[PDB]
RNA sequence: AGGUAGCUCAGUCGGUAUGAGCGUCCGCCUGAAAAGCGGAAGGUCGGCGGUUCGAUCCCGCCCCUG
């Protein structure tokens, strides 16, 4: 006969990706830094080496907060939560933040408006591109598996000198091919200026990835719709979560 | 798209085989070597393909066809040796004497369109005249496709004549890279990539200088606006007659810009090629000397299209005595238009500030190819070998005379070198960045091939980029050249060890607790988007000073009707449950962990704080203190059964202390103590709304929701809620050290009449106060009201334990505790022992 | 790399167990004095065969636990005797089973590393030590209040700590009837994962609580964790927002066809339009007849891609009540 | 009014001390590794020196 | 072109909303259900205004979909 009287409900599939991102980087050492969600214009484009008057920052999908004045917004990603962290903590610093941001998309089901990025920071002494590649390639394993790769191609964001795209590839995909899961780079030096480190003595790498995109690509889920309306036939699959 | 570069692969190869002979690729090699050096390939598109006779047709003669609705004629065209064929076309953009490209029958056109024999209307078609998006070439289908005089006979192969083998690549380049938004870029980052000798299609070796005998018009410039290179240069005597050959249209047409007079044909045509945007004047209708000024305070326009377009003192213009001529590096007026009316022209070449066209052309909305690669800086040394190249070609084209006179103003202390200050870089700096021991001389030979200066002293390499590349300023704008170009794929993977850390905070760590807790316990996590729903807090009935009104709002929102960031979690976590509850699924329990948004009167902008250091502490401050309050909230809802129906019965329907014990689970995941004091606050039922404390602070409320609201807001019926500030609950980190007695215990009950109103919990802590130290447990478990206990009087009886800690408590003992028990709960409540 | 899958497990099962009422306690390895004939178990019972310490604190108590229920129902009888006799109790833990292959190895030269056989061979000569979850309920399982007077323990809240555990391992189990000591062979179900068994649940043999100084009606769950596969699902559900269509369907069956079979029956004829079944009530009775009982389930149809027609619900529901018939014999309800 | 009709359980405070201190050492990059409680001489004593 | 009961839809050409199906409620049926019969509750006729003694109906503006 049934026995359950009192139903098992469910935490959300994006906050326990969340959550085994996060026990991924602490069980390497790292901590977890945190940010709010309405941000100034000052840390979410100025002292990230964003021009001013340019199609860099201009054409991002940002949610600009009344008055027109205000310079406040919906932060349209967690790279924010670097420049807070270098103002907070003593180097060398290695953390991940992971939280909500915010652009212009309708919801359909590849985008929503509303998600959730993980973002890396890494500043010490000595830090290069290969211990970028290192950290990535961790990263990549503890959510996908032992046969994980990534690779990197040159892209471009105001934060980062050099910029790249990561791909990640994993068995049982699609079988396998490469999917895009985010961006990275070494801190640009602007932004260690900004924060009042030193270039000549301090370099750093950061990442950022988008979690409903690799929930999306790594569970097959069809329709981003679902993930963020609500439904408990889209939750109670994924158990309880405890 | 504002970032897009469109270009055919035979005009790209064109320009990398003068310095690199006989150089072809696969467009899918092509493909991955633009990606591995940092292009966005968004699409490769081949052109075509076309199978069976496709041939270039002369019209004969043009028998229209009267009596129908729509203009249908009747064609006689000769597809080469005087073989004549007859078809039936709708496309009236043609006319006798004309160029077309005929599908005759047994012809495939792309994709799967097999062109066959047909009796159309009262006349026999045989093929067809095709149109440029029939063909797979151009993306017009209003009209076909009309070569222009003299590009082919009759008879040739369509598939030749049109260049259907070529291929079109589609790029997205990014914001730091405009030098690759022509041909020119594109050209010499192949030819870096490739390691092949380069030759400039800007250089004078490939565009011979004309001839400066003095200057070309009046011109006078306000140094404050800007401008950085400003050019002029006539051509007289322009046939307007004559159109651009076919090479130029078809080279045009396939980078997505249509062609119109040869005027405007050569100006996007140099653009596309060399990357600086190109003005044609109507020399005949420029009246006066021409001014680069700024624009006064109420000054319009009005553009080639036609649309006026009220001004501001931050754009920049060029203007005569007339009227004005254009909005600088955004769109020019019609005033001084070429039109087929049009003889002598007078061709611009300036370079605007890019920060001030961004502004102006954003303020106005109108994204040009102009004002996209303006946006992006431009080459200012090519200025005059743009205008050279655009005059030398116009004349060659439209049979006119190449003026030899030019104006070039370089600024008012005019400028020789456009080369951006040096840069000293350690020689292994790329290495160290890369992680990558590079063989020697690899970062001087890439940093040569991009186009910089380098000079060698001892480890140190001073690197002056050249002048398309304003992005080059520091050191590590170099890395970027050399890694890229190097390739990423030679970096290896080297785990940096990091310090021990710390862990998770107490924050962070309670907040996975009462997640595990609440969905353990039934409870689904959504979510909640921040955006209000439309009217909620009237919905809600509340007052208009109600702090959860003063919200901060969006300007550019999705929803037009919901700007408001949310106050509460509760409006959103009450959309989710209507939208399972109109779905089907009646019986919910929801809850979410997230921020809210409170703006206070501190809440304001900042002005920009100077990047080039550390802000300081005040500033920091400053910019803290300036944003509404974010604080951390849990909330819940419920409706339908809590408990459902099964074999052990019909369930339970939720009730307010469902919302109540939420609030419990909530403390325990917390590790703090509640008490909950009845209250009224809406959107809650007051008399069924608890408030929330942790000792003596508000942390929330919790219950069941108000019968009006609940009608006014389409919610079910008996739906409850929770809310609490988890900033507010301070975390706590006891450690427990029990008495666990083993001698035997006593168990009394105790029942006591109080008046109805009187809280049962201030009953039992009376009783609590009273008993001492033997009482190990109190419960509650009968509520009683009844004709033999009076009116306006409640009976609540007690299950008491007691137990001593180094004895076998007597029952006296244990009475006389009791005893005390009952005089407390008669001097606090005014309990009364029952009889 | 952190925490593995099983030590992740192991949290998670204690969490879900404490959030819904059970205290874990330490269980002691030393069985009690003579448990095992108390709960009549035969002489062959495996059991019995138990590793024995040559010397004791207690000398009646020399041999280690190959269950955790006696050190459980110990620290039962030890709350109740206090005065807490509304108790519920979990443990994991390992026990000890060793095998004909328990024996002895001689010394291993130490100067050296041992070679692969004699790692081999250490770890075979050892009993088997496998991790067990297990728990014990007696008295009320829902406490009395203003609400009501409460709720005894019953075997299906054993049931229910099953179901508890299965989530908490994300696995999914069947419970099928069985007849093993210490269990009520009435009120006892063996617990499989596929086709393994992984342990039981359910009421104890009242003669064993007689014999045992137990309270009555006390119920229990025993499982072996390392008998239960570990599994990383990664779930996608289709989650179709056009409209359902809810009926409820009455069968008769035998007495003792298992409710659970008429489920898997219903689903199995009803098809992808089925998204949920739920059984809520039982009904025995003269209109039913002898032997016989009446089961109603609600359902809870709907279509992928459209609004669902009633006529094509009813066209899966009668689908449902013809695989019913032919695989349990059930009858519609009249 | 009381209302827990589900009173909550404990997990027991020595496993508790247990997971925190897991928990440290993993934050610090180290890892948990297990072992038998019934054990051979051979480990308990004479690889132990 | 349309917006009319909680939803889906007929209908009303300035002074009686003339309505259906579904849903809900209430009886019959069942131990209780679903389904099935039987009956009832249910309508500022999209919002803000104008005109008129009087507007769901005419005029203006605007929101919503194809
Ligand atoms: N902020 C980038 C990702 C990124 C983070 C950090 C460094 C580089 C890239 C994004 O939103 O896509
Ligand atoms: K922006
Ligand atoms: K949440
Ligand atoms: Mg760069
Ligand atoms: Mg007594
Ligand atoms: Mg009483
Ligand atoms: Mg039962
Ligand atoms: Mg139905
Ligand atoms: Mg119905
Ligand atoms: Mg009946
Ligand atoms: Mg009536």
């Amino acid at each position: 006969l049934p026995s359950t009287r009192v139903p098992a409900g469910a935490r959300h599939p994006i906050i326990m990706l969340a959550e085994h991102v996060a026990d991924t980087f602490i069980a390497m050492g790292w901590e977890l830094a945190e940010g709010p969600e309405v941000e100034t214009e000052q840390f979410n484009f100025d002292a990230l080496n964003f021009p001013a008057d340019h199609p860099a920052r201009g054409e991002q999908d940002t949610f600009y907060i009344a008055p027109e004045d205000s310079r406040q917004l919906l932060r349209t990603h967690t790279s924010p939560v670097q420049i807070r962290t270098l103002l907070a903590r003593e180097l060398p610093v290695y953390i991940i933040s992971i939280g909500r941001t915010f652009r212009t998309d309708e919801l359909d089901a590849t985008h929503t408006p509303i998600f959730h990025q993980v973002e890396g920071l890494a500043v010490d002494r000595g830090l290069s591109m290969a211990h970028l590649r290192g950290t990535l390639d961790a990263f990549a394993r503890a959510e996908f598996g032992p046969s994980a790769r990534t690779r990197i191609r040159p892209h471009f964001f105001p934060f980062t000198e050099p910029s790249a795209e990561v791909d990640v590839w994993f068995a049982n995909k699609i079988g396998a091919a490469w999917v895009e899961w985010g961006g990275c780079g070494m801190v640009h030096p602007n932004v260690l200026r900004a924060t009042g480190i030193d270039p000549d003595l301090y370099s750093g790498f950061a990442f950022g990835m988008g979690l409903e995109r690799t929930l999306q690509f790594r569970n097959g889920i069809p329709d981003m719709r679902d993930m963020v309306e609500g439904d408990v036939r889209f939750s109670l699959p994924f158990g309880v979560g405890a | 798209q504002s970032n897009a570069m469109r270009l055919p692969y035979s005009w790209l190869r064109e320009v990398v085989a003068v310095g690199a002979s006989g150089w072809d690729v696969t467009p899918g090699e092509l493909e991955q070597t633009l990606l591995r050096i940092g292009h966005e390939v968004e699409e490769v598109i081949p052109l075509g393909p076309v199978d069976g006779p496709v041939t270039v047709g002369r019209v004969a003669d043009i028998e229209e066809l009267t009596g129908y609705k729509k203009p249908i004629r009747a064609c006689a065209v000769d597809i080469g040796d005087r073989q004549y064929r007859e078809i039936i076309c709708g496309a009236t953009n043609f006319a006798v004497g004309d160029l077309v490209v005929v599908a005759l029958p047994g012809a495939t056109l792309p994709g799967g369109f097999t062109i066959s024999a047909r009796k159309a209307y009262g006349r026999n078609s045989d093929g067809m005249i095709c149109s440029a998006a029939e063909l797979n070439l151009g993306a017009d289908h209003s009209g076909i496709l009309v070569l222009p005089p003299g590009a082919a006979e009759p008879g040739a192969d369509g598939a030749g004549v049109l260049g259907l083998d070529d291929v079109v690549f589609h790029l997205a380049i990014t914001p730091d890279r405009g030098y690759c938004m022509s041909v020119r870029g594109l050209a010499r980052e192949l030819a870096c990539a490739y390691d092949l000798d380069f030759v400039d299609p800007a250089s004078n070796s490939r565009v011979p200088p004309l001839p400066i005998e003095g200057p070309a018009w009046p011109l006078t410039v306000q140094p404050e606006t800007g401008v950085r290179r400003f050019a002029l240069r006539p051509v007289i005597g322009i046939d307007p007659a004559a159109v651009s050959p076919w090479w130029l249209q078809r080279r045009l047409l396939l980078c997505g810009i249509r062609a119109t007079c040869p005027a405007v044909d050569v100006t996007n045509y140099v653009m596309l090629e060399l990357g600086h945007p190109m003005h044609a004047h109507d020399r005949n209708r420029i009246s006066g000397t021409l001014g680069v000024r700024f624009a006064r305070s109420g000054e319009t326009a009005v553009t080639l299209d036609g649309i006026e377009r009220k001004l501001d003192t931050a754009d920049v213009l060029i203007v005569d005595d007339a009227a004005t001529a254009a909005i600088g590096g955004v769109m020019g007026a019609a005033s001084t238009e070429v039109r087929a009316d049009s003889t002598d022209v007078l061709l611009e070449a300036a370079i605007w500030d890019p920060a001030a066209v961004s502004r102006t052309q954003r303020r106005l909305h109108l994204p040009s190819e102009a004002a996209r690669r303006y946006e992006r800086t431009v080459d200012p040394a090519i200025s005059v070998a743009a205008l050279d190249r655009c005059a030398r070609l116009l004349a060659d084209i439209a049979g006119g005379e190449v003026s030899p006179t030019l104006t070039d103003w370089r600024g008012d202390p005019p400028c020789d070198d456009w080369s951006p200050p040096p840069i000293r870089m350690g020689v292994d700096v790329p290495d160290r960045i890369a992680g990558v021991a590079y063989p020697q001389g690899t970062t001087a030979r890439r940093l040569a091939q991009i186009g910089a200066v380098v000079t060698h002293d001892g480890d140190t390499l001073t690197v002056t980029p050249p002048s398309w590349r304003p992005d080059l300023r520091q050191p590590a704008d170099l890395v970027e050249e050399v890694l890229r170009l190097e390739g990423l794929e030679v970096i290896p993977s080297v785990l940096p060890p990091a310090p021990a850390g710390r862990g998770l905070t107490a924050g962070q760590q309670r907040r996975r607790t009462i997640g595990r807790s609440l969905a353990l316990s039934g409870y689904v996590e959504i979510l909640p988007t921040p955006f209000l729903p439309a009217g909620v807090f009237d919905l809600w009935g509340l007052e208009a000073d109600d702090s959860r009104r003063m919200t901060t709002r969006v300007l550019n929102p999705l929803e037009a009707d919901r700007p408001q960031l949310a106050t509460t979690l509760l409006p959103a976590l009450l959309e989710a449950l209507v939208r399972n509850v109109s779905r089907g699924l009646v019986d919910v329990a929801l809850f979410a962990i997230a921020q809210v948004v409170q703006p206070t009167e501190q809440t304001r902008g900042v002005g920009l704080i100077p990047v080039d250091r550390r802000p300081t502490d005040d500033e920091i401050a400053m910019l803290d203190a300036s944003l509404p309050r974010q604080p951390q909230h849990v909330a819940a809802v419920l409706a339908g059964l809590r408990e459902p129906r099964g074999p052990w019965g019909p369930g339970r329907p939720v009730e307010a202390a469902d919302a109540f014990e939420a609030v419990r689970i909530i403390a325990r995941a917390s590790r703090v103590d509640v008490t909950l004091r009845p209250a009224q606050y809406l959107p809650w039922h007051p008399g069924r709304c608890a408030q929330v404390f942790v000792g003596e602070s508000s942390v929330g409320h919790a219950g069941q929701l108000h019968p009006a609201v609940i009608e006014r807001s389409g919610l079910p019926k008996g739906t409850c809620a929770v809310e609490l500030n988890l900033d507010a609950i301070p975390c706590s980190a006891p450690l427990p050290a029990p008495r666990v007695s083993p001698y035997p215990a006593v168990f009394q009950d105790v029942s006591l009449v109080v008046a109805a109103d009187i809280p049962a919990q201030a009953v039992a802590d009376a009783v609590r106060a009273g008993a001492g130290d033997l009482l190990e447990d109190i419960a509650l478990f009968d509520v009683f009201t009844g004709p033999q206990i009076g009116e306006h009087r409640k009976s609540l009886t007690f299950a008491l334990r007691f137990r001593a800690p180094d004895r076998t408590l007597t029952e006296d003992d244990a009475s006389a505790a009791r005893d005390a028990a009952v005089q407390s709960a008669a001097e606090r409540v005014g309990a009364v022992l029952r009889g």
